[PDB]
RNA sequence: CCCAUAGUAGGCCUAAAAGCAGCCACCAAUUAAGAAAGCGUUCAAGCUCAACACCUCCCAAACAUAUA
């Protein structure tokens, strides 16, 4: 992993599935030990995108989504 | 990694408080004697001065510091070498509330010791507080 | 002094008369020392036995072991061992009189209060090493707060009112409906049919 | 098809057939799958050389019933059948057999969440 | 309900849902079964209530989902799983010897190669005794033991 | 006020802790 | 056999068909009965004192930071006069409604603290939070009046 | 050990009636 | 499920024993984390808890559904 576009519109209705993968997992926790990778969060039906360094693409419009299918496929992906 | 210390001005390089404790990590204690010497100096002598210290993991030294202790400031204030035993009941140093307030000016001021309360009942709550847990009167 | 006192083995005052092991010191409910007294937590038995020098030795150590002076006191409700247990020398023949005094026990009903506790203490506080306590006891025993105690109680009364059985124990056993004070005791009609031998049915109406 | 047999609960896995070859040493559990995959005759067989009175008719009543563990009934004993006795278990029909009127008619209980995965 | 479409790229998309037929006879009950007054009138044989409280792939649904009492919730997933035994729920698979009323796992009893004396005897359990209750419309009640 | 609810947390922690010494 | 005995003696059968004939039948009802149907004051005046205090509202979601890190966080804001606030939104979302926020309902949610101000450093606040590629900011309210992050770059700005 | 069955029970039970009937009728 | 800063490496005794070798007080800061309830270290540093922010070979055969 190397980069994360976490992408949300507040000023829209509120989706706290992609809010709360940004809390807990995409802070600097994970971060701590996993230091290659890159977040960054922007703020304005979600998106995250997900840049692997190597040869995939992974993008997830999580507004029906919730928290724990987006970050066990996300290490599913990261395990890959 | 995180190291705190109470190591005193008084003595750079003692040994068993400085030794072992920092023999995990790897040191150099000339250098943090030596810095701690600067720190000795720039400062009133002859006094406990707690540490930040964080060992990088690029192997570097940065000390950082405050005020002095909360211990040898309140008892050596109250004239107090070895303090009090029981410190429920026995008294050894009576101090008044001014000279309390003229101490807690010069208190609420460092970003390692984050004693960073805007107002002055915040602080000297907390140091009455440790007054009542030592050997010490709170006069008036 | 908030710890259990020694309890002795056998009385300075020996006890010459061997007695007859009159068992109906341990069968039914207690009457002597039901109730608290200045005390707050306690070990209730739940039937009866004979305490030897070793329980109280069992209570006394693993009490004062994990307990707070400070903050609990404890008060032995059970007397010393007096009553005179003999036994006949080993691998000898019957008859030839009864046999000498060996060691002393005390008889504890049901019902009875063993240890009371007090303090400034909760009844979670005490539960742990009473619990232990109360099942290194020969006979069942529980760990009875007050409040627990007059909750028990009260179930009891709630079992007694609400049962849709018309069919008691007690008016079948006083009445002698089917004849059948031929097959109970004189007791049965005052234990009302609760206890058999020395244990203690809690769960029996 | 006293291949096709039923038992109720875990008997499959916990009833027990022990025999005796004569021998020492000669003691034979064997549990009533184990003794279905050997025979398929020999639990239905036992159970009515069970129920049978313990006397010298006996055998002879069991010379006179006829087991097969499949559909597949000889053609003399075919030619001589009068009366086929109903089964004494309702077989209860699975999802896949309910028609779709039946189904409809049974009511849906509970409302899912609109938003819930499954 | 709704579903995770995939293939890279992943969205949630909420697909046909149901609800519950519009006069449950008994209103102001609390479970789904107590609204229905199949407080003890159903078994594992009937499918059609069971079906209804079950994952795709044959599992349990939870019961804040369901909504269910604790006791009817208990009570079905145990006649879930005294029905997937008997094969009446062949279509909840995530891709021989007949059983019904199976109280424990097959693969998981020992043989009773000791049944006791005459008052001590092993028995075989039969059924579940959370379907105590059920209405009995025989004289005796279920034996839940042979 | 604020120091009497901070005072009734203290409190609350002490018997949560005198309760938790036999586990 | 003695009348007491330490195991449990065997009653006469005719005894034993007593206790069980005298055996507690509970009360069955038709229906069973289960399936029949100061600090929150400190929190409403304290944080009540904030909304009329305010003149200009932002909130961020604070969770993400570390313990020494929120302590320069709290000094980096601490050279301001704004205010940081780490409160439950279990009692926040009958705030808004007793404020009159209505635009403000959807906004309070999950981890979530306040930096309630009346003078903007906010974009120097945006400042210190551009150096860290997390905690995004969210929407505020100045006078009645929301501000989306696109306001926050015009406002602060 | 011997165990009491529904059969005991209800018979010990028609015993019990007729005698309070009995004790009915020997109150007047 | 989380979640843990600061007066402080609480004083005295103790080589130092820091919430955790013992005595005593057990106040206090933010919104809130006990001068500390379990690991852990000579001592430390590190791990959890309460509380904050989401909330001799077994032994009847058998059988759960039809109205006592
Ligand atoms: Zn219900």
């Amino acid at each position: 992993v190397k980069q994360v576009r976490v992408q949300f519109c507040p000023f829209e209705k509120n989706v706290e599935s992609t809010r709360t993968f940004l809390q807990t997992v995409s802070s600097e926790k994970v971060r701590s030990t996993n230091l290659n990778c890159s977040v960054i969060a922007d703020v304005r039906e979600p998106c995250v995108d997900v840049l692997f360094g190597d040869g995939h693409r992974l993008i997830m419009r999580g507004a029906h989504l919730t928290a724990l299918e987006m970050l066990t496929a996300f290490a599913s992906h990261i395990r890959a | 990694g995180v190291i705190r210390a109470i190591v005193r001005a008084g003595l750079a390089m003692p040994g068993p408080p400085l030794g072992p404790v920092l023999g995990q990590r790897g040191v150099s204690i000339n250098q943090f004697c030596k810095e701690f010497n600067e720190r000795t100096k720039d400062i009133k002598e002859g006094i406990p001065l707690p540490t930040k210290i964080l060992v990088k993991p690029d192997r570097t030294f940065e000390i950082k510091i405050g005020q002095p202790t909360v211990s040898y400031f309140l008892k050596a204030a109250a004239g107090i070498e070895k303090g009090a035993r029981q410190t429920g009941k026995e008294v050894a140093g009576l101090v008044t509330l001014k000279h309390v307030y003229e101490i807690a000016r010069i208190k609420a001021q460092d970003e390692a010791f984050a004693l960073q309360d805007v107002p002055l009942s915040s602080v000297v709550r907390s140091i009455i507080g440790s007054a009542r847990s030592l050997g010490i009167r709170v006069v008036k | 002094k908030p710890k259990l006192r020694f309890i002795e083995r056998a009385p300075l005052v020996p006890k010459v008369r061997r007695e007859p092991k009159n068992l109906s010191d341990i069968r039914g409910p207690s009457t002597e020392a039901t109730e608290f007294t200045e005390g707050n937590f306690a070990i209730l038995a739940l039937g009866g036995g004979y305490l030897h020098w070793g329980h109280f030795e069992m209570m006394r150590l693993t009490i004062n072991r994990s307990m707070d002076p400070k903050n609990m006191f404890a008060i032995w409700r059970v007397p010393a061992p007096f009553k005179p247990i003999t036994r006949k020398s080993v691998g000898h023949r019957m008859g030839g009189g009864k046999g000498a005094i060996d060691h002393y026990v005390t008889p504890v009903k049901a019902g009875r209060l063993v240890v009371e506790m007090g303090g400034r203490c909760e009844f979670e506080e005490v539960q742990g090493f009473l619990d232990q306590v109360a099942h290194k006891l020969p006979f069942a025993a529980k760990a009875v707060s007050r409040g627990t105690l007059e909750k028990m109680r009260k179930d009891q009364e709630e079992r007694e009112r609400n049962n849709q059985n018309p069919w008691t124990f007690e008016r079948i056993a006083t009445a002698n409906m089917l004849g059948i004070r031929k097959v109970l005791s004189p007791y049965d009609l005052t234990h009302k049919g609760k206890y058999w031998g020395k244990f203690y049915m809690p769960k029996r109406v | 098809n006293t291949r096709h047999i039923a038992f109720s609960g875990n008997k499959w896995e916990q009833k027990v057939y022990s025999s005796h070859t004569g021998y020492p040493g000669g003691f034979r559990q064997v549990t009533a799958a184990q003794l279905h995959l050997r025979d398929p005759v020999a639990i239905v067989k036992l159970a009515i050389y069970g129920m049978l009175p313990k006397n010298l008719h006996r055998r002879t009543m069991m010379e006179r019933l006829h087991l097969f563990p499949d559909e597949y009934i000889p053609e003399d004993i075919l030619k001589n059948l009068v009366e086929e006795l109903p089964q004494p278990r309702k077989i209860p029909k699975r999802l896949d057999e309910y028609t779709q009127e039946e189904i409809d008619a049974f009511p849906r209980l509970w409302t899912p969440p609109e938003d819930y995965r499954l | 309900f709704r579903e995770v479409v995939e293939t890279t790229i992943i969205e949630g998309r909420i697909t046909a849902t149901p609800k519950e037929s519009p006069n449950p006879p008994n209103p102001s009950g609390q479970c789904p079964i107590c609204r229905w007054n199949l407080k003890h009138k159903y078994n594992y044989d009937d499918v059609l209530l069971l079906s209804q409280f079950i994952r795709p792939h044959g599992g349990m649904l939870p019961r804040k989902i369901t909504g269910l009492c604790q006791e009817e919730h208990r009570k079905i997933e145990e006649c879930v799983k005294m029905a997937h035994r008997a094969g009446l729920l062949p279509n909840h698979r995530p891709r021989q010897l007949n059983r019904y009323l199976t109280r424990w796992a097959p693969g998981s009893v020992k043989p009773i190669y000791k049944k006791g004396p005459r008052w001590n005897r092993v028995r075989m359990p039969v059924g579940s005794p959370l379907l105590r209750d059920n209405v009995c419309y025989s004289r005796t009640p279920w034996k839940l033991y042979h | 006020s604020r120091e009497y609810w901070r005072r009734l947390r203290k409190q609350n922690i002490w018997r949560h802790n005198r309760l938790s010494k036999n586990k | 056999s003695k009348a007491v005995t330490r195991h449990r003696r065997v009653m006469h059968f005719q005894r034993q068909k007593l206790m069980a004939v005298t055996e507690y039948i509970p009360p069955k009802p038709a229906i069973h009965p289960s399936c029949l149907p100061g600090l929150i004051r400190l929190l409403r005046r304290e944080i009540a004192a904030v909304f009329q205090d305010n003149r200009m509202i932002a909130v961020c979601q604070n969770v993400a930071l570390s313990a020494e890190d929120k302590l320069l966080m709290r000094h980096q804001l601490r050279k301001h006069k704004i205010l940081m606030k780490v409160f439950p939104n279990q009692v926040l979302k009958p705030f808004l409604e007793d404020s009159k926020y209505q635009n403000l309902l959807p906004l309070f949610v999950g981890h979530n603290m306040l930096l309630v101000s009346e003078e903007p450093k906010v974009k120097e606040m945006v400042r210190i939070l551009r150096t860290v590629p997390f905690l995004p900011l969210l929407g505020g309210c100045i006078d009645d009046t929301i501000l989306s992050r696109q306001g926050f770059i015009n406002y602060s700005k | 050990p011997r165990f009491v069955s529904l059969r005991a029970k209800q018979n010990m039970i028609r015993r019990l009636e007729i005698e309070a009937e009995n004790h009915y009728w020997l109150s007047m």
